[PDB]
């Protein structure tokens, strides 16, 4: 209901900004027919002989025109102190929480809304301006025609022109957005991070949507425009794009998409992975007495020459987008700051939530938050990004970890993650409390801590009570038999020199064929 | 402190670990 209020009290500005410009229309016709009959007396005084109440008549008829010039020059500065008012809103506000709402669901956040409001409410304000801009020439028009020592027109005009032009200079040069950050279409969950060699795709939107714009603006990409990394920083790479750079916004909604552009490279405190670079958007709107250049950029992208470098380079555009909400921090990794568990965890969540149908539990991030913070692991603690992906925390990083097992669960063990059937992330102590005093056949499902290639292993409690555990089981494991089918068809040797399946009950206490059936091949 | 018993893929048994 908060965003419903924002939304309906915005809606009122932008109704109050059209019904103003309207009402001025109105006025200004009638203040033309007004001058139009004051014009008609004043010539036409000498045929009257009722001579005198005439000339009473053309003194009143002057009042009456100049009240009306003030009364339309107050109104315009009305409408230009409430257009300003609804623009910073709109721009200061709500499109500003619509970027940030787009840098999370490129990180996999929660999706982005539709433009189409936005829209509507930048092209009202645009096109109230635009009648506004009109309106001011009509009253020049006017006072050429006729002018007096004291003319509201003469007195407002050149500010008037001036404000208006520089609102709709900046709600327009604001509208310019990239719609959708580029992106490998290969690999759509992973976004900001590009290939060299590879295809990619950017998509601009103009907010402003007005007919006579369309087929007219000429988007220009550039690589790295203004970016003095370049020269500041030692090792900093250069790239050129190849494909075509240059593409019309066209009409529904004014967009432009840029599809089939490849970064090449140019014949070290920043790794390739740290590295952090831009792409630039430009086109300029040129009508007769009308000059405007817009401009936007992409969010950070991080461009890597192999794709063994993906999960590292997915780590410093989630590091970025999760901490920082501007465009252009490209020196962000010379000292990268610390995230707080809090919003870790819920990034963490995502990645999961992104890739299958489930996230994180409570319980599943309380371990992964014990193995990054410790005992004491508190949602205010700090991760330093030398513990999240630099650092060996064992013989390797937590983040390439926790990758591996995601493409674990991609590649292998969707249903069975979807469904609820793996714990995945237990401490050993957990695990502990949780298998003790339970039946004794009892396991429970999880990723090995100890695997640095990612893989998946299960414990069994059994009366002497005592706890076994398998040798985990990677991809390659996996990729032979399937893992439902390996606890179908698992065997210990039993007192009685007998195989047997040691594994009975999912814990809590679920036969292991309800459980599994459905996912075995036979 | 606790133990586990470790199981190879066979059935065979690996060993033991130990956790505090």
């Amino acid at each position: 209901t908060v965003m419903l209020d924002k939304q309906k009290e915005l809606d009122s500005k932008v109704r109050n900004v059209k019904d103003k410009v309207m009402c001025i229309e109105h006025e200004i016709k009638s203040l033309e027919d007004l001058q139009d009959e004051y014009d008609f007396k004043c010539k036409t005084l000498q045929n009257r002989e009722d001579q005198k109440q005439e000339q009473l008549l053309l003194k009143k008829m002057y009042l009456m025109l100049d009240n009306k010039r003030k009364e339309v020059v107050h109104k315009i500065i009305e409408l230009l102190n409430v257009t300003e008012l609804t623009q910073n809103a709109l721009i200061n506000d709500e499109l500003v929480e619509w970027k940030r709402r787009q840098q999370s669901a490129c990180i996999g956040g929660p999706p982005n809304a539709c433009l189409d409001q936005l829209q509507n409410w930048f092209t009202i304000v645009a096109e109230s301006l635009q009648q506004v801009r009109q309106q001011l020439k009509k009253l020049e028009e006017l006072e050429q025609k006729y002018t007096y020592e004291h003319d509201p027109i003469t007195k407002n005009k050149q500010v008037l022109w001036d404000r208006t032009f520089s609102l709709f200079q900046q709600l327009i040069q604001s509208s310019f957005v990239v719609e959708r950050q580029p992106c490998m279409p290969t690999h759509p969950q992973r976004p900001l991070v590009l290939k060299t060699g590879v295809q990619f795709t950017v998509k601009l939107r103009l907010l402003v949507k007005l007919q006579e714009l369309n087929y007219n603006l000429k988007v220009k990409v550039l690589f790295d425009k203004d970016v003095n990394e370049r020269n500041t920083v030692k090792g900093f790479r250069k790239f050129n794009i190849l494909g075509t750079h240059t593409k019309v916004m066209n009409m529904g909604s004014l967009a432009a998409e840029f599809r089939h552009l490849q970064l090449k490279e140019q014949k070290g405190p920043l790794i390739v992975t740290e590295e952090l670079h831009s792409l630039s958007f430009e086109t300029q709107l040129c009508q007769p007495g009308l000059v405007i250049d817009l401009e936007t950029t992409s969010l950070p992208v991080v461009v890597i020459s192999n794709v063994s470098q993906l999960p590292s380079g997915w780590a410093s555009i989630l590091w970025y987008n999760m901490l920082v909400a501007e465009p252009r921090n490209l020196s962000f990794f010379l000292t990268p700051p610390c995230a707080r568990w809090a919003q870790l965890s819920e990034v963490l969540s995502w990645q999961f939530s992104s890739v299958t149908k489930r996230g994180l539990n409570v319980d599943q991030l309380n371990m992964l938050g014990e193995k990054l913070l410790g005992p004491n692991a508190s949602p205010d603690g700090l991760i330093p990004w030398t513990r999240f992906c630099k650092e060996n925390i064992k013989n390797f990083p937590f983040w390439l970890w926790i990758e591996s097992i995601l493409e674990l669960i991609k590649k292998h063990l969707l249903p069975l993650w979807n469904d609820g059937c793996i714990m995945g992330f237990i401490s050993k102590e957990r695990e502990r409390a949780l298998l003790k005093d339970q039946q004794p056949g009892t396991f429970l499902l999880r990723f090995s801590e100890s695997s640095r290639e990612g893989a998946i292993t299960f414990t069994w409690v059994e009366r002497s009570p005592d706890f076994h555990a398998v040798e985990p089981y990677t991809k390659k494991e996996l990729s032979a038999v399937t893992f439902p089918d390996i606890i179908r068809n698992y065997k210990v040797m039993a007192a009685e020199n007998i195989p047997e399946n040691p594994l009975k009950y999912l814990y809590p206490n679920i036969d292991k064929d309800h459980a599994f059936g459905k996912y075995y091949s036979r | 402190m606790w133990s586990v018993f470790i199981h190879g893929h066979d059935g065979s048994n690996k060993g033991s670990k130990t956790y505090t």
